[PDB]
């Protein structure tokens, strides 16, 4: 009975569609409408940092907003003092093909990984002095997009076999295995709380997980091609995607909808990474054109524009404390704005 | 070569022997005696002869086959000249001779307005040059160092002239020699640029593989430093040899060490130049018609100018008198030529360069949006 | 939500003819390059057919050159297939693909195994 | 007073900077290669985890080459990576299915990536025995060989089949088709006929790799 | 033969020798004429 | 066969998130709206900071 079940998944999609479209009875442009514009915003880049052979893939800013890390694809990793522009660490890598890096919040901590299938983490505070590798979480079937520490001994992996993974790094273990995308998962952000997580897979959809109970909650539709970036927003209750389409989209996680699209006609370029702001009034994106539009979110007003890359723009963090913005691109430089 | 001086201090010694032998023939008929009329000695004469002398030899610009004439007269003297208190002589087989008249100052004149001219626009060309390249930090590559350089010597040439010009022309003293001292070190240093820039191209395609850094620094003492060992060996040998006035006339077959290593560098760069068009030819071929010549064309007449192979014309040339046409020729061409190369290698290497026409425009527009 | 329902299958006799349809939802229609995958029983997924964005270049395989023709409606959001003096080595499953991104010259993985953006099928059988 | 911990800072970062430069030169004296393919291709043929790495090193250069390993068959994500490399070696069976038609379209969506518009191609069309000894035993599956003529620069070795070298020709006219209607001087392709048994194949990286290099720098200078 | 080396050698040849003649042509001028 | 369990898998989730209690999106708008303006005062990227008070060009 394959198409019995076919028939009952499609009644069961225009069940839900009907319950999405009876809560809709206003939408976020009618509600905002009287607020006043956010003026245009003006950033300079107060340190530019140099060191880096080839592409940066990825950075993470620290939880002190001071240290700062990045991946090149030349295969080192760097901790950068950001106030100071001095390098602190200088890490080789086995594997040069790095896709993703991340910090622990405790500091002790980073971890890298990508076309090798392994998430290696390193001890920065270690008894001698040296940065060695603690531990090389093997498991994964393809390639690791994306990955987020949630103490010291908790690690979240996204991954190209279409599955995000929950690691004990004590034991080198899964503890939960989480499965339902249909194609390459590329990003993931976890909750202010630490209790759920949202990832976006190269099928135009975002899923909604729950870290203890390792089940998928809810599923958001309304991009027309693969998802890049997904950041939460500042509490908790929405969620910003970019995607191939050169939109960007928020989406509630209480309403199950799509709120408000980020386009413009003369933008035709691919979106790579997303942020919001301490406050939650600007989403910041960049773009495969080397930009970064700075949106409005509460509107769909663009604010201003930071330029100044001279190649693709693929990584964008905002710092805990909301003072700088920090930009990575394929031209192998970082950018602090501010 | 033949001096003011030298010819002054030759006549003082044949005064001094014309008296020599007068005192012997005064101590001792009717002849008319010898006498110094500032030129020449004239002998023992006897009376109603017309006395002719060979021309001295110690005069420089006189014809040495010719012969002055002098009249002794009856009365023991030398014969006067109606109504005047002078004595009656005829140096024109002497004289007539060197009566050539003066030209070729125009032609100096005219040369020198030619490359004041042209020097004068490289020289802002590439001062304005240097800034573009040394501003935007994303030109700076080992070639835009290398550039850098080459500009650089260009400039020192252009100044190295007008100094000199200005020092020299408006004798036998240390500033008109360090003028023509820094002259020549600065032809040197810019045609060793010319060729590290063949060298460098030559050594990126045919070699492809080498460190950037080691190969940097021994062009940087190639280029600055081979002119100061051959400048010094010619300021030792002048110093010691020749030290005869300001060394601005040549003083006998020692302007070879200056001059033997700029003519090897002009052969090499014709060389290695002959070389890069054929590696153009060939991977235009294996590319795959009439665009193929019109951009092999181009492609050899923007490399013209940088390997400057104009030189390659008139190098085996040797001296040659200045009333000759080949001088002529020479010269007005030699002059218009380099005097304008750096304002042509500023053109085709950083204004009508891709990166830099992208960055100047990227600069631009920001700055145009910031107001 | 990106849906491509394919439709016009059947049994023909063979030497017959078909026109195979599909209507598209979710995505702006004319931004995209659009194709058609083929899946024979034993075999693995081919490629039979692209067209552009406005219908300008079209591409066949081999085997189908002179036969069948792709044309597309960007107003009605459907893209069409005409199957023309069909053979016994046409009996497959026949899908919609459509390329990932838009405006690109290029689309990759279209004849994956797991391909997000291809429609559920439609059989054909001579 | 914390100048004390500042110049321990300025100690450790210019340690970092003095083993960077090392790194450096060690980074851009070897060239990397991206060995792609298909299934049953002679991919490992020309060797003898995601990733495998095989160093090698021919005339004192050393070279770098990967291939995917433990992936899937999506590749738009991970293809990317791949951008900055010297070549991309891209092996073909030139012999159920159509597998030529589908290396055909994945040369080209190869050849058209926005990102891959700065790499070249050195295109190896493998098994030349077993296409011979099926000539001698096409047309079915490309119409357009029965109206082709084998070209101008036709240079088979002495014992050769004039339909053999028909038929490699028109493979290889088929994959120069693509590589000519775009890019126009930022990236070329390199075809070669390789059979099983051959360890030509190494020189001939060798001298396509020294051949990219030259044009980048003639490039760079604006002659091409 | 570098041009610039050879010009500079030419003008200062030409201003000695005009000066060298003039010196002739002053003692001639009253001696001859 | 294995499309059987794939197609009952994914009709147990969709019954799974098929019922779930929404707000209406004007009350969700309202709350975004809310944190908005709650914390504009708190954030240095949309209302700048003194150099003094700047960590990165005093």
């Amino acid at each position: 009975e394959l198409d019995q079940l076919r028939q009952e998944a499609e009644q069961l999609k225009n069940q839900i569609r009907d319950a999405r479209k009876a809560c809709a009875d206003a939408t976020l442009s009618q509600i905002t409408n009287n607020i006043d514009p956010v003026g245009r915003i003006q950033m300079r880049t107060r340190r530019t940092l140099r060191g880096h052979l080839a592409k940066i893939y990825a950075m993470h800013w620290g939880t002190d907003s001071r240290l700062l890390v990045s991946a090149s694809q030349d295969g080192k990793l760097i901790i950068w003092d950001s106030y100071t522009t001095n390098k602190v660490h200088a890490i080789p890598l086995r594997s040069s093909w790095v896709m993703t890096c991340a910090y622990a919040p405790s500091g002790n901590y980073v971890a890298c990984g990508g076309l090798d299938n392994i998430c290696s983490i390193y001890n920065l505070k270690t008894r001698e002095g040296n940065v060695r590798v603690s531990r090389e979480l093997a498991g994964h079937t393809g390639y690791l997009s994306c990955c987020r520490f949630l103490d010291d001994n908790q690690i979240v992996t996204s991954s190209g076999d279409t599955t995000c993974a929950l690691w004990d790094i004590e034991t080198g273990q899964q503890t939960t295995t989480f499965t339902g995308h249909t194609g390459d998962v590329m990003s993931l952000s976890l909750a202010p709380d630490t209790r759920l997580f949202v990832s976006g897979a190269c099928d135009a959809s975002a899923k909604l997980w729950d870290v203890r109970e390792g089940m998928c909650r809810q599923t958001f539709t309304g991009h027309e091609s693969d998802i890049n970036a997904i950041c939460f927003f500042p509490n908790g209750n929405a969620f910003a995607t970019g995607s191939d389409d050169a939109t960007c989209r928020l989406f509630d996680l209480r309403a199950d909808q799509e709120l408000m699209t980020y386009s413009h006609d003369n933008i035709i370029c691919g979106i790579t990474s997303v942020s919001f702001s301490k406050s939650g009034r600007l989403l910041l994106a960049g773009y495969d054109d080397f930009n970064c539009n700075v949106w409005d979110a509460l509107k769909a007003d663009r604010a201003g524009v930071l330029a100044g890359h001279d190649n693709r723009v693929s990584c964008l963090g905002v710092t805990d404390d909301g003072m700088a913005v920090a930009t990575g691109s394929w031209d192998s430089f970082l950018k602090i704005w501010n | 070569v033949m001096t003011k001086e030298e010819q002054i201090f030759l006549l003082h010694r044949a005064q001094a022997q014309c008296e020599k032998r007068l005192k012997e023939v005064l101590q001792r008929g009717r002849p008319c005696l010898p006498e110094w009329d500032h030129i020449l000695c004239w002998p023992l004469g006897a009376p109603g002869e017309v006395v002719a002398v060979p021309c001295p030899d110690y005069i420089y610009d006189f014809n040495h086959k010719g012969h002055a004439y002098r009249r002794c007269d009856r009365n023991g003297s030398w014969e006067l000249v109606p109504g005047h208190n002078r004595t009656w002589a005829n140096y024109s087989e002497c004289v007539k001779f060197l009566t050539n008249e003066t030209r070729e100052r125009e032609v100096f004149d005219r040369l020198a307005m030619i490359y004041t001219v042209g020097y004068s626009v490289s020289l802002a060309s590439l001062t304005v040059a240097v800034l573009i390249l040394a501003y935007f930090r994303r030109l700076h590559c080992t070639r835009n160092y290398i550039h850098m350089h080459l500009f650089l010597s260009f400039m020192l040439r252009a100044v190295s002239i007008f100094v000199k010009d200005a020092v020299l022309y408006s004798a036998g003293y240390a500033g008109c020699r360090v003028a023509v001292t820094f002259f020549l070190y600065f032809l040197a240093t810019n045609y060793y640029w010319i060729l590290v820039e063949g060298l460098y191209l030559h050594s990126l395609i045919f070699m492809a593989f080498f460190s950037e850094k080691k190969y940097l620094w021994g062009f940087t003492v190639f280029g600055w430093g081979l002119p100061a060992v051959f400048v010094a060996v010619w300021v030792s040998v002048r110093a010691t040899l020749a030290n005869t006035g300001c060394w601005d006339l040549s003083s006998g077959n020692k302007k070879w060490i200056i001059q033997v290593p700029i003519l090897a560098s002009i052969v090499l760069n014709f060389i290695l130049f002959i070389n890069i068009v054929r590696v153009l030819a060939t991977k235009l071929r294996e590319t795959n018609t009439r665009q193929q010549y019109r951009k092999l064309l181009k492609s050899t007449l923007v490399l013209m100018p940088l390997f400057g192979v104009h030189y390659i014309v008139f190098m085996a040339t040797p001296y040659t008198e200045v009333s000759g046409t080949l001088w002529q020729v020479q010269m007005h061409y030699e002059m218009l030529f380099n005097s304008f190369q750096g304002f042509f290698v500023a053109i085709i290497y950083c204004f009508c360069n891709g990166e830099v026409q992208a960055e100047i425009k990227k600069s631009w527009s920001r700055w145009t949006l910031a107001l | 939500q990106v849906q491509l329902q394919e439709s016009g299958g059947g049994l023909v006799q063979p030497g017959g003819s078909l026109r195979l349809s599909c209507a598209a939802s979710g995505f702006t229609f004319s931004n995209y390059k659009m194709n058609w995958v083929r899946q024979a029983p034993g075999k693995g997924l081919e490629w039979v057919s692209d067209i552009s964005q406005s219908g300008a270049s079209i591409s066949y395989t081999g085997s189908v050159k002179g036969r069948f023709t792709i044309s597309r409606d960007n107003a009605k959001n459907t893209l069409y297939l005409q199957m023309n003096s069909l053979k016994p080595e046409d009996t497959a499953v026949y899908y919609c693909a459509r390329c990932p991104a838009p405006f690109t010259r290029d689309c990759f993985d279209v004849t994956s195994t797991t391909y997000a953006y291809r429609g559920q099928g439609t059989q054909v059988t001579v | 007073d914390q100048r004390n911990e500042e110049k321990a800072q300025r100690e450790a970062n210019k340690k970092i900077e003095k083993q960077l430069q090392k790194d450096k030169q060690v980074y851009r004296a070897t060239h990397r290669l991206l060995l792609l393919g298909a299934g049953e291709s002679g991919k490992s043929t020309i060797v003898k985890s995601g990733i495998f790495e095989t160093k090698f090193q021919v005339d004192k250069v050393n070279f770098h080459m990967f291939d995917v390993g433990a992936q899937r068959d999506e590749r738009r994500k991970w293809i990317q990576c791949f951008n900055d490399v010297t070549a991309i070696i891209f092996v073909v069976a030139s012999s159920q299915t159509n597998r030529l038609q589908a290396a055909l379209k994945l040369f080209d969506s190869i050849w058209n990536n926005k990102w891959l518009r700065d790499t070249s191609v050195i295109l190896f069309l493998n098994k030349q025995d077993l296409l011979a000894e099926k000539v001698l035993a096409i047309e079915d599956y490309f119409p357009e060989f029965a109206r082709y003529t084998t070209p101008e620069d036709a240079t088979p070795e002495p014992g050769e089949d004039p339909r053999v070298t028909r038929a490699k020709y028109f493979i290889r006219d088929e994959f120069l088709r693509i590589s000519t209607a775009s890019g126009d001087g930022r990236h070329y392709c390199y075809p070669h006929f390789t059979c099983a048994v051959d360890t030509e194949n190494i020189r001939r990286v060798f001298n396509d790799c020294r051949d990219i290099i030259q044009r980048m720098h003639l490039r760079q200078y604006e002659l091409l | 033969a570098v041009s610039e080396h050879q010009l500079l050698h030419d003008k200062g040849k030409s201003i000695q020798d005009l000066r060298r003649r003039e010196l002739l042509e002053k003692l001639l001028a009253k001696l001859h004429t | 066969t294995a499309s059987i369990a794939q197609a009952r898998k994914l009709v147990e989730q969709l019954k799974m998130e098929a019922n779930i209690d929404r707000i209406k999106v004007s009350k969700a708008a309202a709350d975004l709206m809310a944190y908005c303006e709650a914390h504009a005062k708190e954030d240095p990227l949309l209302t700048p900071v003194p150099a003094s008070e700047n960590p990165f060009r005093e």
